[PDB]
């Protein structure tokens, strides 16, 4: 894993495909991937992130506000029983 | 465990792709594990963690090669609670990827049960002194699915912030390390 | 009984195995003319693993060309220890220097080695039980605990002494501690080993362990120029010409079986296969072979010899039928029966062939030797020979005992070939099972494989006292215990029966008595053992201690990584018990305090220091440490290469692999490369390589 | 090399039905016209190496190749 | 984490090729020239 | 000498085996797809421009 980033960079037969590393700039991005959805997000809200291949040019994130939909995604994420663990946890604290 | 010579066989990589098994997406993109996991651990601990992002490493590989990987549509459901951020697929896009996928010619189909062939051959189900014979002749006859699966639930640091990840691990070296788990992992892959 | 010939068949087939082992001569740095240090590097290759067979070292009647004869006890115990340090000079190991002694072996062993006992006959004081042995095992431990305290460079080495009282043939320890090795998942696969033995066998043992990176040092037995001229003379000569065993440094050959690997991987791809073919079950196959056409468990085939290449005929004839196979002959220390049924069918077809082609060998050698310079009469080229054969040797002319006794015979002979096979593959299956036999079958004897039946009986290992009296004759009964003589010579005794002075000696047909059947009766356990335990009980406690089997023994250098958490553990904590698995010094097992290890005590010398022969200071027990040993539990091991293993640089380059088909040099050694897995067809590191 | 063949012979998501479904492109007639330069605008004219000389632009001649794409339905462009 | 923060401009300041860690980026995309390159390689003044 | 030198090679099978033995590319080929190879490298690449 260490490796591939220096071993696909000194190929012999393609020395200089591109003087930017294709690695560390993935790196950078999932990290701001990372800390954008920490940001963004506030408590206690539903949010949506769809990527179209059809732009390629940015991410939109939306929030969710049908009450309904917004249930059933809680309910197939975050399963009854430990709704009710997280809410016995929430009486002790 | 794969060894050199086995290659030599000229093994073929479609045995029994006309009785392959395939689980629901919606039932395993379900975040069930790692809730279980976060309340063994709330439990034991008696003290809320600290972690703020919980993901699967499918989603998270989609989020880091979306850049240069540019070929696949995907939508994600993000849900706060307790502070904690859960995301998983979304189950109408989901659905359409099914209906999109019934549609796949047998020989995309024949790809896929060619990599999990490929995963079941180079694995074993014990480690290997306590693995017998017939458990290591008879993967040519293994049923393929894709509901089995061992996964690890491992905590990082991006940042400032803890991420809770469940990666599917598809074997270990040689043996299970109680210190450092993560040392001996290996996964593997198909390519043309 | 071993052929050094299997030696010289391989040279002339694969000779490119053979390296002349560089002696290590003293560095010349700067002038400086420095002793080679232990810790400096090895213009041999590094080492990693080092078991010692004491057999092939402590046995003076091995070497008899020079004058050995030690009056005392302390000059074999001082030249055994130089020779030891000359070889572990020469080998330079980094991790564990097994010293394996030989100690009770499985039943079959305690025949072969009792045949080897009773043609041999102090030579004959090498052998477990006797009072030799016993002060063999305190100089050896004295040894080691010295050479770990004073050597700089032995801090990390772990010596593990298997004395004579813990049962196991010889390499039959080494086999068991790398199977025990082997069943720990946290095994290192790229271990080199490498095992100081003399008997060429040793070759298929490191084909058993399915380790590549292993090698075998022997002595370069084609290069002695042997002389027994005057003491004083061999002045003449400094460098071309001084005395060859005792004034110049003997010469020492490598047998790498990974080249040989690289080897039966070549020739024996045959063409043709209804199944995929294995280089590792071929190889298992091959061994197999090697076991059948003569071993030191199972008796003489009268159809195979080995001078007689009847290993490549068996080889051919393993080529021809391969393809008509739907499987191997065995698998990982199991028979297939109707695979092996079949060959054995066409060497059947073949024998008439094979007989006659004899017949005429042994015409024209005599015909050789005119011009170069219990009757027998059988006439092996005669038909009928079977049944001749079968009146002289039992004397029986009834048709039916003779088929009865035949098929008992195949079961027989089936069995304890599986009982090799698993011996060498999985550990001990039987200490009680031998042979019962003093010949082996025709192949035509074997049909209806399938219908036969395979057992075993475990048991315990023997007595060391009744091992003894077992194995030594009448002649040698000063090592036999004085209280047993009388159940061993005397004619009054109910086990008399068992020690004739004069037997019945079987020439087979051979041409040196070196190869003679010695006819003798098998010994019956159940009198043999009342009648020894009658008189088990006259006994004095030294010699009940000396009857008395015990553990492993490991010796650890105080410097040593693992000796301070031992420390922490043993002696603070009061654990009586500890677990290893892998370690630094990739040793395994199971540790156990030893009360009788003094930790303030002074440990010294059990032999009387001799001058001129480099004084041995006492030292005291603080500078080292001594744990009791065991191994991980027995498992069923399979045959086959572990992962991670890297191979080797290929020393053929498409000369060998040729002619084979169509009738220093110290890097192919280690792990070239690091990949496990080697470039070919259209992979990554392939294409880039190719272009 | 003047065919180029993709083919669909049975079973593409079928209940066990055949069709060989094929499109071939087919390599035809070589054109070749005047050297002509089109404007940036988009309006094209007949270019002049005196033209191509002083505009720093490439005397060429636009090349047309007649692919055909023929659909293949039998079991067995411009 | 600030106190990390200021090490990491500190040491892409002073250290380009940094390893298993991102190098500091210019507007443009190009990694930030530093002293450590400055006089190592061609583009370093010690070859001149 | 090149007629005696070339003994250990008679029938056209074994020349292509031999052949296709130094024909570069991997190893584990075998006979059965090695010979195809080398009546490949025979046909093609192997003077062209006769036929």
């Amino acid at each position: 894993t260490n490796d591939i980033p220096l071993m696909v960079k000194n190929n012999p037969l393609n020395e200089q495909p591109k003087k930017e590393n294709c690695y560390m700039s993935s790196i950078n991005f999932y990290g701001a991937v990372v800390e954008w959805l920490n940001e963004s997000v506030k408590d206690d809200q539903v949010w949506k992130l769809s990527y179209a291949k059809r732009n390629r040019q940015y991410l939109v994130l939306k929030e969710v506000t049908d009450e309904n939909e917004k249930q059933q995604i809680v309910d197939s994420a975050i399963p009854a029983w430990f709704k009710e663990w997280r809410s016995e946890l929430r009486n002790s604290e | 465990y794969l060894p050199d010579g086995d290659i030599d066989n000229s093994i073929d990589l479609s045995v029994g792709s006309k009785h392959f098994l395939l689980g629901d997406s919606v039932e395993l993109s379900k975040l069930d594990p790692i809730l279980l996991a976060l309340k063994e651990i709330e439990k034991e601990s008696g003290a809320k963690t600290k972690d703020r992002i919980i993901t699967w490493r499918g989603i998270m590989r989609k989020l880091l090669t979306l850049p240069y990987d540019s070929e696949e549509d995907f939508v994600l459901d993000v849900v706060s609670f307790d502070g904690q951020l859960f995301i998983q697929f979304n189950v109408p896009y989901l659905k359409s990827k099914d209906v999109q996928k019934q549609g796949d010619t047998e020989f995309h189909k024949k790809l896929q049960f060619s990599g999990y062939k490929f995963e079941k051959m180079a694995t074993l189900p014990k480690p290997w002194p306590e693995c017998t014979r017939k458990e290591i002749d008879s993967r040519a006859k293994s049923k393929c699915n894709n509901i089995e699966q061992y996964g690890a639930i491992v905590r990082t640091g991006i940042s400032r912030i803890k991420i809770l990840i469940g990666g599917a691990v598809a074997c270990t070296a040689d043996y299970y390390d109680e210190n450092d788990p993560l040392s001996r992992y290996i996964e593997l892959k198909t390519t043309r | 009984m071993g052929v050094p010939a299997l030696f010289r068949w391989l040279s002339r087939k694969y000779p490119k195995i053979i390296s002349p082992v560089i002696q290590d001569e003293d560095v010349d740095i700067d002038g400086e003319s420095r002793p080679t240090r232990y810790e400096d590097p090895n213009p041999n290759g590094e080492l990693d693993n080092l078991y010692l067979d004491m057999n092939g070292i402590v046995h003076p009647c091995s070497h008899p060309e020079h004058k050995p004869v030690p009056e005392t006890e302390d000059e074999m115990m001082l030249d055994v220890f130089a020779y030891t340090e000359n070889v572990i000079m020469m080998a330079r190991p980094r991790k564990v220097i097994y010293i394996a002694v030989d100690g009770v072996a499985p039943r079959a062993k305690m025949n072969q080695q009792r045949s080897r006992r009773f043609r041999s006959a102090d030579s004959n004081a090498i052998t477990p039980g006797t009072p030799f042995m016993h002060r063999l095992a305190d100089s050896l431990r004295y040894w080691a605990a010295y050479k770990l305290t004073t050597d700089p460079g032995w801090s990390g080495i772990e010596v593990i002494i298997s004395d004579a009282s813990v049962p196991g043939q010889g390499q039959h320890k080494i086999m068991s501690y790398v199977r025990s090795l082997r069943s720990s998942p946290k095994h290192d696969p790229n271990t080199t080993h490498c095992i100081y033995g003399l008997n060429a066998n040793l070759i298929f043992l490191g084909l058993a362990t399915h380790e590549p990176h292993f090698k075998i040092l022997r002595e370069d037995v084609f290069a002695q120029d042997k002389k027994s001229y005057s003491l004083q003379d061999q002045l003449r000569m400094t460098d071309i010409e001084r005395q060859e065993l005792k004034d110049k440094k003997t010469p020492f050959l490598w047998l790498h079986l990974n080249i040989l690997r690289e080897y039966l991987q070549i020739e024996l791809n045959v063409p043709g296969l209804s199944f995929p073919f294995d280089l590792e079950k071929s190889i298992d196959d091959w061994v197999f072979i090697c076991f059948f056409c003569g071993n030191n468990f199972l008796p003489h085939l009268p159809s195979l010899d080995v001078r007689d290449n009847s290993i490549t005929t068996l080889v051919t004839i393993w080529k021809q039928i391969l393809p008509t196979m739907k499987g191997y002959l065995t698998t990982d220390g199991y028979l297939n029966l109707p695979a092996v049924e079949r060959l054995l069918a066409e060497l059947a077809k073949k024998e008439d062939y094979i007989f006659r082609k004899r017949y005429e060998d042994e015409k024209r050698s005599l015909e050789n030797q005119k011009r170069r310079k219990k009757n027998e009469e059988i006439r092996l080229w005669e038909p009928g020979y079977r049944k001749r054969y079968y009146e002289t040797k039992f004397h029986t002319k009834d048709p039916q005992k003779v088929k009865k006794i035949a098929r008992n015979m195949v079961q027989k002979y089936i069995e304890g070939v599986s009982w090799v096979l698993l011996y060498y593959y999985q550990g001990c299956p039987s200490w009680n099972w031998y042979y019962p036999y003093h010949y082996a079958p025709f192949a035509a004897d074997f049909v209806n494989l399938s219908e036969l039946k395979i057992e075993f009986v475990e048991g315990t290992p023997f007595r060391p006292y009744e091992q003894l009296m077992s194995v030594l004759p009448a002649a040698s009964s000063h090592n036999l215990p004085d209280v047993f003589r009388s159940l061993m010579s005397d004619a009054n005794s109910e086990i008399i029966d068992f020690y004739p002075e004069e037997f019945p000696l079987d020439m087979n047909g051979k041409k040196v008595i070196w190869q003679a059947i010695p006819l003798l009766p098998f010994i019956d356990e159940n009198r043999l053992l009342k009648a020894v335990q009658s008189k088990y009980d006259q006994l004095t406690e030294d010699e009940k201690f000396r009857n008395t089997n015990r553990s492993e023994i490991l010796v650890l250098g105080r410097s040593h990584s693992h000796y301070p958490t031992l420390v922490k553990e043993l002696y603070e904590e009061g654990k009586d018990s500890y677990e290893f698995q892998v370690d630094s010094s990739g040793v395994s097992g199971v540790a156990i305090k030893l009360q009788s290890f003094d930790r303030s005590g002074v440990l010294r010398l059990p032999v009387k220091q001799l001058e001129g022969y480099r004084h041995y200071p006492d030292i005291s027990n603080r500078d080292f440490l001594m744990v009791e040993f065991k191994q991980l539990p027995k498992s069923h091991a399979k045959s086959m290469i572990l992962s991670g293993l890297i191979p080797h640089l290929r020393r053929l380059t498409q000369e060998d692999k040729d002619s084979i088909l169509y009738g220093d040099f110290k890097q192919y050694i280690g792990p070239h490369g690091k990949s496990q897995y080697l470039p070919r067809q259209g992979g990554y590191k392939a294409f880039i390589q190719i272009h | 090399e003047p065919r180029l063949i993709l083919d669909q012979p049975a079973q593409h998501t079928n209940e066990k039905d055949n069709i060989n479904k094929r499109y071939e492109i087919r390599f035809g007639k070589i054109y070749l016209s005047r050297p002509t330069m089109t404007e940036a605008d988009g309006t094209t004219h007949a270019m002049f190496p005196q033209e191509a000389r002083l505009r720093n632009l490439t005397y060429s001649s636009p090349v047309y190749l007649d692919m055909e794409k023929s659909m293949f339905t039998s079991i067995d462009g411009n | 984490e600030v106190e990390q923060l200021l090490q990491f401009h500190v040491a892409t300041y002073m250290d380009n090729d940094i390893a298993g860690q991102p190098q500091a980026l210019q507007k443009s995309g190009r990694p930030v020239k530093a002293i450590r390159a400055r006089l190592k390689g061609k583009e370093g003044r010690l070859r001149g | 000498p090149c007629i005696e030198e070339g003994f250990v090679i008679q029938d056209k099978e074994v020349a292509l085996d031999f052949i296709g033995r130094r024909g570069s590319a991997a190893l584990g080929i075998r006979r059965e797809k090695r010979i195809q190879y080398a009546k490949d490298i025979l046909q093609k690449e192997l003077l062209p421009h006769i036929t």
